[PDB]
């Protein structure tokens, strides 16, 4: 399963979290923090998944964009490093050509779609079509 | 004011396409920022070819920082690395002496084991200058080289040329030439340290004035290893060197202690010289702990050796390490051990006052290792014993378990000097026993119950009950209950059969433990003969302790002391546990 | 503030 | 859309030091409290406006302490956006309260027994999305019963099977197994794919705790996924990703099958064989698309693949392909797939099957180890040798770890230690090299060693005789070798201790040499050691009369005998005694050999298993 | 010797680092971070040894200071040499900080080379530095830089000249203080610097001395002067000094002599006990009512001439390990409390020569144990006064310059007399 989402930035700024059972406070800020100390760090000639104790994440670039799974051991790193894609792409339908801003100033949405995509720490939807239909068809009214 | 830093895209790719530019500004920037991200850790040898090829240039900023790019990677690339050759080479050969020993100065530091052969010659050629800069740098190089690829015969040019190169005209090239000529006298052909004598060791003292900080430090910490012949040698040195109230602060005054300190042989009490040289090496050493932090915990370290090797030193100086409330917990430490070394017949009231008023703290280690202090102090001189051990149950009862169990570690040491007095307390201390869950504790307790069964008619139901894990036990909780319950038996015989039963059968049948296992197998030979040869040999007297409370091994002790400067002091440990 | 020396 | 929240984030970035920030902040804070408390609290953009300021507040790294009824207000509504809204607040934030809790829970039911979409939606997702127990007391019977005979909106039917998952996820005694095990695996054969997807997910849980109760999933999950991979080169377009047919439903169903056994009705078993024989030739074809999410969808399922046949173990040929297939990708171009298939080919060794198959790459894996230079990968280059590893390899294998050991951190160092000794113990002919190996960790880590490892090659060097004399020649010219490791002073003094008399003749090596050799090795000694080179004295002195003049008058000058610890006083006393009194006959009956250790149980695979994770 | 030199942010980022040795790895740097910078066990010592592996360091800033080898180098050495780096930067652009230091990167590394090399230290000073450092020239400045960094008078000397030719020498002195429950000196000591800011011309070859037994009996001599048989003329407990004063010259004469660094420099450390002068007395006593009421006192006192200024006062008196209801009042300056942090700290403008101050405080009991009570640490005093707490005073500051024409008679020198806190302890 999922354990967690993360979008972070080039800065640290936590332009998303997203959690999926029991889990702390101060502990959520260290699981951020050292998240960033590793992914920062990597680059192009180096493995996007990264094993890391008793977990593992499975992380993707974009500008200056950190688009993070953490994820089970058992669990199927490309399929998941395509989940984020797939999902990133999802978010250029949506905002029509999408950039950080977009979802800081539109957080709620990017809430409310990942919750479209992912659920209880499983893959909801992989459908581009599906989500952005649902997503819009009822995007339609306030 | 300009900085580049930042990382991501593939700017690596961009930075090789500015990297490559016309306008020497725009390949600048890069050479900086190439530097900037090298430096927070990204991958750059992808750049290695343009980065050199913009080392070939006359700018002394670009020059040095591709340099620092050309070290750090030319080693992984020898291949490319062939780049430099030329342009060093005609480097070596420069009007401006600060550019020949850049040049010479970053040569020697790409280990490309051809470059050794391309640079023999320029070094050769350096190591003779009308410039102090150059010889100073070229006597670092060839001890940088001896690190790499080097025996070499040219190389025993060198080898001569450097120690002929002490005895010069300059400090600075004599810092250098010292410090190398022993970094080297490392690579034992046996025949390492190599000379010094009367003009060797002469020039060096001179040099000891009229050098610098360190170059200074470079002599003391060679001369920690000349072996004078008589005493007018032994004297002339301690004199020629001892001025040093001093100023490397730290660093000087040490090695001057270093050095110091060794040449105390001469029979101890003389026309003392000695001391005046023990009055004298008291008020710098003090002095020590009035530098920044740092500095003092490397100075106590340093001390409390000394103490314990020469304690007639800072005899009644007992009132310096007294402990602040606002030194740095290690500072602290440190003192508190330096207290208790010099503890004695007078200043035992305020010491136990000092202690007293240390366990009530909060920092766990330090609470801790003052009431060890206190039971240490028992063992010191007696009277304070009956105070203190009563000081110490006192303790026991205040419930905090640690304090407890450091508590009980003492106290055995105690009974260990003083058999024949504290029996009285021992069915309290197995009261608040059933939380000892550090190994000590429960190795002290043990042997606590052990030893005084007679007393303890209780210690079948204490023994065995240890006995239930008995393995995922410490081997010196183990070891310790095993030599425990043989000595119960032999003393108690007709109540422990199941017992020196199961103890042998467990140590003999399972310990993967060696020597576990082995003693196992020894007191089951033993207890199978006989109680005549076994009680002869297990329950004998053991003589006491004295004056001892946490001492250095004597010998180790001997060479730490030929260490004073270095971390082995700090460390306490010969050079040897760090390779 | 300060004192001449001398 | 709505002004407010676009001002304020607007003017939010526009700030200066974080501190100014918090100034805006803070007035926008109070400036709630005080929009809050009192007057005609409005309706839409105001209640939508402020609550997803506060939200967005808290999203910044600050706290909310405050009105959050003053928010739980927008759940049951008109309008989605107020809905959405309040429940979105409501999942990202739950406080010590519990009035609160139960209006929520109140809300949660009156907004969820509706008969349209979204209500029903976003109701699951927050239930799903956190909820206490409650969620999972008060609506336990609830989703079960949401889809047994009764058909609701795939979206529905969807976020309520991962709801269901959410709910035996955290509470398993709270969930009943009631009939609707057939409607549960009847709608997995089921149209949509996502909901086919959230059941495969689901289902493989339930069957990962009961297998017996899916048993029909199987057949199912296997004509699903044939029809997937062979289907045709157009088919489902709204479920292909980049040129591959539904890949993470693939990968889902391979994951679905490695809770099941080899598929028993034979059909099945046919089938799914075919098919994974598919599988493996689609990755022999060639790129359909050049970019390289295709590639990567295509190979997620491949990988997946190859692990439910090695799950299975049922098919020979199979194991070998994969082997061969995982094998050409060792040297890709691409990081992630080789490290993967240095991975998965590590899992595949342990298959018999495939065991010469993969020995072949040896020479590709060790180099690997030896040049990659990333870390994830020689760590799973150095667990594939480990894994390759028979006789043959062994003696290279060990070879290589030992250089590359000459070269890594601290955690691998021990483990790598660790396996070098696994390896020579298990694989050693001749047991020479064994010693020479078990030597030579000493000396390249020594500080990483372990302790398993002096304790075993001690144990070896005792039951084989034959490795002794040998033993005791080694040990003892590598004592008195220059810098000098201490478990070489454990081990080669226990060793000399307990053989010295096999090596004794050589008068370079008498026996007054190894002692005093051991001797100058005491003084710098952790207590256990010292322990150990004391009892190896009196080994000493009962195999040695010759040399006894010398050992009493050490283990009795007052250094050993006054000494502060108390096994190092023991001992020094016991055996100070056992040459004062002791009849001699009785020394040495007590001194014996030491029998054999008999065949134990291996400490040291077991530190490594307990290291693992 | 120095194999790694590396410099890091508070959040754990290298900021600048250099390897002069082949020993180290990226390795070290990792660990460094991995090891000091972030153990959860934040109780150290400043050396450590990772796998063979030994790192020293410094903070200043929040910004962390490391060196490396893998050698059995000189403890202190290393130590020293990062204090002379940290002096250098700052002498450079003062604020070591992150943006500062980043903002730097060049400089640093030509430094870094330049500074030491091979982990050997170099000609760390600042006096050289600055002189063929930039942030052009011929054989001249060539040879002279490398003669003056080579030679025995490195440290700040080349060719100097100032429009106004000035000294000023501050005498700044720590008073530390241990001082047992009810009023008796167990730690009674004096920690002095006399810190010399010179503003000179060319070679000046400065003598100086000061209170150290003797006897009594321009155009600008005092209108008073003593005569007065000036007694208790004080010697000095240990005095350690600075590269430049000539320490065969001292030990042998007992002068200070030496040519000086320009600028702001420290030319002696020393101590004190003897004929010591008294401080700021401390008294403090806690007591109880009720079974719900610990009451604390502090009376503050002062030990001046009549006449003068004490500065900058600041006291700190610890609450218990928790408290209840902090009740605290002053009868002169301006009082302040800090919780969860746990203490109490009364700040003081001015306070006259010789006066009498109470400073009070109340705190409440509920149930926090079973009967356990609690133990309390010493109450602790920062402060600033113009005496001169040992009673030292300059004699004599010779200033002779054999180049130039001018001597003694022509040089404006300034001197004050600064004493600071440093340790200062009890409650009991």
């Amino acid at each position: 399963m999922i354990r967690f989402i993360l979008i972070q930035n080039r800065a640290g700024k936590t332009r998303l979290a997203k959690w999926y059972m029991q889990f702390d406070d101060d502990e959520k800020q260290k699981l951020i923090e050292e998240v960033h100390a590793v992914v920062t760090v990597r680059d192009a000639k180096h493995t996007n998944f990264v094993e890391f104790r008793n977990f593992k994440i499975i992380y993707r670039r974009y500008a200056g964009l950190y688009f993070c799974i953490c994820v089970d051991v058992n669990d199927n790193n490309l399929a998941y490093l395509e989940a984020i894609h797939n999902f990133v792409e999802v978010l250029n339908e949506y905002f029509h050509n999408v950039c950080e801003l977009d979802l800081v100033f539109n957080f709620y949405k990017v809430y409310t779609v990942v919750d479209e995509m992912f659920l209880a720490g499983e893959i909801r939807e992989t459908s581009q079509t599906k989500v952005l239909k649902q997503l819009l068809m009822l995007q339609s009214l306030e | 004011s300009k900085y580049f830093t930042t990382n991501k895209k593939g700017e690596i790719f961009e930075l090789k396409a500015e990297l490559n530019n016309e306008k020497k500004e725009k390949r600048k920037e890069a050479v900086k920022k190439v530097i900037a991200a090298m430096t927070v850790g990204k991958d750059v040898s992808s750049l290695f070819p343009d980065v050199v090829n913009c080392m070939q240039t006359d700018n002394l900023e670009l020059k040095k920082l591709v340099y620092l790019y050309l070290m750090n990677y030319a080693k992984s690339q020898p291949d490319m690395a062939i780049m430099a050759v030329n342009s060093f080479v005609k480097d070596c050969e420069d009007p401006n002496p600060l550019i020949r020993a850049l040049a010479v100065r970053t040569m020697g530091c790409i280990r490309v084991d051809k470059i050794t052969e391309y640079l023999c010659e320029p070094l050769r050629k350096c190591l003779k200058d009308e410039d102090p800069y150059v010889r100073k740098t070229a006597a670092v190089c060839v001890a940088k080289l001896h690190d790499i690829n080097a025996q070499m015969v040219e190389d025993q040019g060198f080898l001569d040329s450097l120690r002929d190169l002490i005895a010069d005209s300059n400090p600075m090239v004599v810092a250098n030439a010292v410090a190398a000529l022993s970094e080297i006298s490392e690579s034992h052909p046996n025949s390492n340290l190599l000379d010094l004598n009367p003009q060797n060791i002469n020039k060096l003292l001179t040099a000891l004035n009229e050098c610098t900080e360190w170059g200074q430090i470079f002599i003391l910490d060679c001369l920690s290893n000349y072996n004078p012949k008589d005493d007018r040698e032994a004297q002339s040195i301690c004199e020629r060197v001892t001025p040093r109230l001093s100023h490397a602060n730290s660093a000087v005054v040490l090695s001057a202690v270093k050095v110091l300190m060794k040449f105390l042989e001469l029979l101890p009490k003389d026309s003392d010289y000695y001391n005046m040289l023990l009055k004298k090496l008291a008020p710098p050493l003090v002095t020590l702990l009035s530098g920044e932090p740092e500095v003092q915990y490397v100075a106590l370290r340093n001390i409390n050796l000394i103490v314990q090797k020469r304690p007639e030193i800072l005899k009644q100086e007992i009132k310096v390490f007294f402990v602040k409330y606002n030194d740095p917990i290690y500072v602290k430490l440190e003192k508190l051990d330096i207290m208790i070394r010099l503890a004695s017949q007078a200043n035992i009231a305020q010491v136990l006052a000092e202690l007293k008023e240390y366990a009530t703290e909060v920092d766990v280690d330090f609470v801790r290792k003052a009431v060890r202090a206190i039971g240490r102090c028992a063992i010191k001189v007696e009277q304070s014993a009956e105070r203190c051990v009563s000081t110490l149950l006192d303790l026991i009862q205040t419930k905090v378990n640690y304090v407890v169990q450091e508590a009980i570690v003492v106290i055995r040491d105690i009974f260990r000097k003083y058999p024949n007095k504290y029996e009285s307390i021992i069915a309290t201390l197995c009261e608040n026993l059933d939380s000892l869950d550090e190994p000590d504790a429960r190795a002290a307790m043990i042997w606590i119950v052990g030893e005084y069964a007679e007393r303890i008619d209780n210690a079948d139901e204490l023994l065995e009950s240890f006995l239930e894990g008995f393995h995922d036990e410490s081997t010196q909780v183990q070891l310790t209950l095993l030599t425990a319950i043989v000595k119960l038996f032999l003393k108690k015989p007709s109540e422990t059969q199941e017992l020196v039963q199961q103890v042998l059968s467990l140590a003999t049948q399972d310990s993967d433990n060696p020597d576990l296992r082995d003693r196992g197998y020894i007191y089951w030979r033993l207890l199978s003969t006989d109680p005549v040869t076994a009680k002869e040999v297990v329950l004998s007297e053991k003589p006491l302790i004295s004056e001892e409370t946490d001492l250095i091994e004597p010998t180790l002790l001997d060479e730490l002391i030929c260490h004073i400067g270095s971390l082995a002091s700090v460390y306490h440990k010969p050079p040897n546990a760090f390779v | 503030d300060y004192q001449r020396l001398n | 859309g709505m002004r407010g929240l676009a001002v304020f984030i607007s003017d939010i970035r526009n700030c200066k030091s974080k501190e100014a920030e918090i100034k805006r902040i803070n007035k926008e804070l109070a400036n709630i409290r005080s929009k809050f408390k009192g007057d005609k609290a409005l309706d839409g953009y105001s209640k939508k406006k402020y609550v997803c300021k506060l939200l967005f507040i808290f999203l910044l790294g600050h706290d909310i302490d405050f009105g959050h009824m003053e928010a739980v207000n927008l759940l049951s509504s008109n309008r989605y956006t107020e809905k959405q809204i309040g429940y979105l607040f409501i999942s990202v934030l739950v406080n010590s309260n519990s009035e609160l809790i139960r209006l929520i829970n109140n809300a949660i039911k009156n907004d969820l027994a509706s008969r349209n979409p979204t209500f029903m939606g976003l109701a699951l997702h927050c239930i799903a999305n956190v909820g206490s127990r409650e969620m999972a007391e008060a609506f336990a019977g609830e989703i079960p019963k949401i889809l047994v005979a009764g058909d609701t909106m795939d979206s529905v039917k969807q976020s309520a099977a991962l709801c269901l998952l959410r709910l035996y996820r955290t509470s398993p005694d709270l969930v009943p197994m009631g009939d609707w095990t057939s409607r549960v695996v009847h709608l997995l054969n089921d149209q949509h794919l996502g909901v086919v997807t959230a059941a495969t997910s689901l289902i493989t849980t339930l069957a990962q705790k009961n297998p017996e109760e899916f048993k029909t999933s199987v057949s199912l999950a296997v004509s699903r996924l044939s029809r997937i991979v062979t289907s045709a080169s157009t088919d489902l377009q709204d479920y292909t990703y980049y040129f591959v047919p539904a890949p993470w439903l693939s990968v889902k169903l391979l994951r679905l099958l490695q809770c099941y056994p080899p598929p028993e009705d034979p059909a099945v078993r046919g089938r799914l064989t075919e098919c994974l024989e598919t599988i493996l030739n689609k990755a022999q074809e060639p790129p359909k698309s050049k970019k390289v999410q295709h590639s990567n969808a295509k190979n997620a399922v491949l990988f997946e693949a190859i692990s439910l046949i090695i799950h299975h173990d049922s098919e020979p040929n199979l194991l070998v392909r994969a082997c061969n297939q995982l094998g050409q990708f060792l040297q890709h171009r691409e990081t992630n797939l080789r490290y993967l298939a240095l991975e998965s080919m590590c899992t595949l060794a342990s298959s018999e099957f495939s065991h010469e198959a993969v020995k072949t790459h040896i020479e590709t894996v060790i180099n690997a180890l030896k040049t990659e230079r990333d870390v994830s990968v020689r760590q799973r280059a150095v667990d594939l040798l480990y894994a390759m590893c028979d006789r043959s390899n062994a003696q290279q294998i060990v070879a290589e770890m030992l250089s590359y050991l000459e070269t890594a951190d601290y955690s691998i160092r021990e483990e790598i230690v660790l396996k070098v000794a696994i390896l020579a113990e298990k694989y050693a002919v001749d047991y020479t090299w064994y010693v020479d190996t078990i030597l030579n960790l000493i000396r390249i880590a020594g500080d990483y060693v372990s302790e398993e490892v002096w304790y075993r090659v001690i144990q070896i060097v005792i039951n084989r005789d034959d490795v002794q004399g040998y033993a005791a020649k080694t040990v003892f010219e590598a004592l008195q070798a220059p810098a000098c490791h201490e478990n070489l002073v454990k081990v080669g003094g226990y060793i000399l201790g307990e053989f010295g008399n096999l090596i004794a003749g050589d008068p370079r090596s008498s026996p007054l040499i190894q002692f005093n050799l051991l001797h100058s090795k005491f003084h710098l000694c952790s207590v256990p050691t010292r322990a150990l080179l004391l009892s190896t004295y009196i080994k000493f002195v009962n195999l040695f009369p010759e040399v006894k003049a010398t050992i009493q008058d050490v283990l009795r000058s007052d250094s050993q005998l006054k000494n502060a610890d108390v096994e190092l006083q023991q001992r020094a006393v016991e055996y100070l005694r056992l040459s004062t009194v002791a009849s001699t006959d009785i020394l040495a009956t007590v001194l014996e050999e030491m029998p054999p250790f008999p065949e134990r149980e291996s400490s040291i695979l077991a530190k490594l298993k307990k290291k693992k994770g | 010797m120095i194999g790694g030199l590396f410099i890091y942010n508070h959040k754990g980022e290298v900021l600048i680092s250099r390897v002069y040795r082949d020993d180290i790895g990226r390795n070290a740097v990792d660990a460094f971070r991995v090891n000091v910078i972030h153990a959860r066990q934040q109780v150290r010592s400043p050396v450590t040894n990772i796998a063979r592996t030994s790192f020293f360091h410094v903070k200043r800033s929040n910004i962390w200071l490391a060196a490396v080898t893998k050698q059995n180098v000189n403890a202190a050495m290393v130590f020293e040499f990062l204090y002379k780096m940290c002096d250098v930067m700052a002498a450079y652009f003062g604020k070591i900080s992150e943006e500062n230091i980043k903002n730097n990167f060049v400089l640093i590394y030509e430094l870094l080379d330049e500074i030491l090399d091979f982990g050997y230290p170099q000609n760390s000073e600042t006096g050289a530095l600055k002189t063929f450092i930039t942030q052009h020239q011929t054989k001249e400045e060539q040879s002279q830089i490398t003669s003056q960094v080579t030679g025995q008078i490195g440290w700040r000397r080349e060719g100097i000249k100032y429009r106004r030719n000035e000294l000023f020498l501050d005498v700044l002195e720590s008073v530390n203080l241990l001082m047992s429950p009810q009023g008796q000196v167990l730690s009674a000591h004096v920690s002095g610097r006399v810190v010399m800011k010179s503003y000179l011309s060319g070679m000046p070859e400065c003598k100086f001395g000061m209170n150290d037994k003797i006897v009594i009996e321009s155009m600008e001599q005092k209108l008073i002067s003593e005569e007065d048989l000036g007694k208790q003329s004080i010697a000095i407990d240990d005095c350690t000094f600075h590269q430049c004063v000539r320490l065969s010259k001292f030990d042998s004469e007992r002068s200070i002599s030496f040519i000086p660094p320009d600028g702001e420099f420290e030319l002696m450390r020393y101590r004190t006990t003897k004929d010591i002068i008294l401080p700021f007395r401390v008294i403090p006593l806690v007591r109880e009512v009720g079974r719900t009421k610990l009451e604390v006192k502090v009376v503050i006192k002062s030990n001046f001439k009549p006449s003068l200024l004490a500065q900058k006062i600041e006291v700190r008196i610890p609450t218990p390990l928790n408290t209840s209801g902090v009740q605290v009042i002053c009868m002169k300056g301006k009082a302040k409390y800090k919780a969860s942090e746990n203490a109490i700290v009364w700040k003081i403008k001015r306070m006259a020569g010789m006066k009498e101050s109470q400073i009070s405080a109340e705190i409440e009991l509920l149930p926090t144990n079973d009967k356990k009570k609690w133990a309390r640490p010493p109450i602790s005093m920062n402060f600033e006064v113009p005496f001169a707490p040992s009673g030292l005073k300059v004699r004599y500051l010779k200033v002779f310059e054999p180049k130039l024409n001018y001597s003694d008679h022509d040089v404006i020198k300034w001197v004050r007399y600064i004493g600071r806190s440093g340790i200062y302890e009890t409650r009991c």
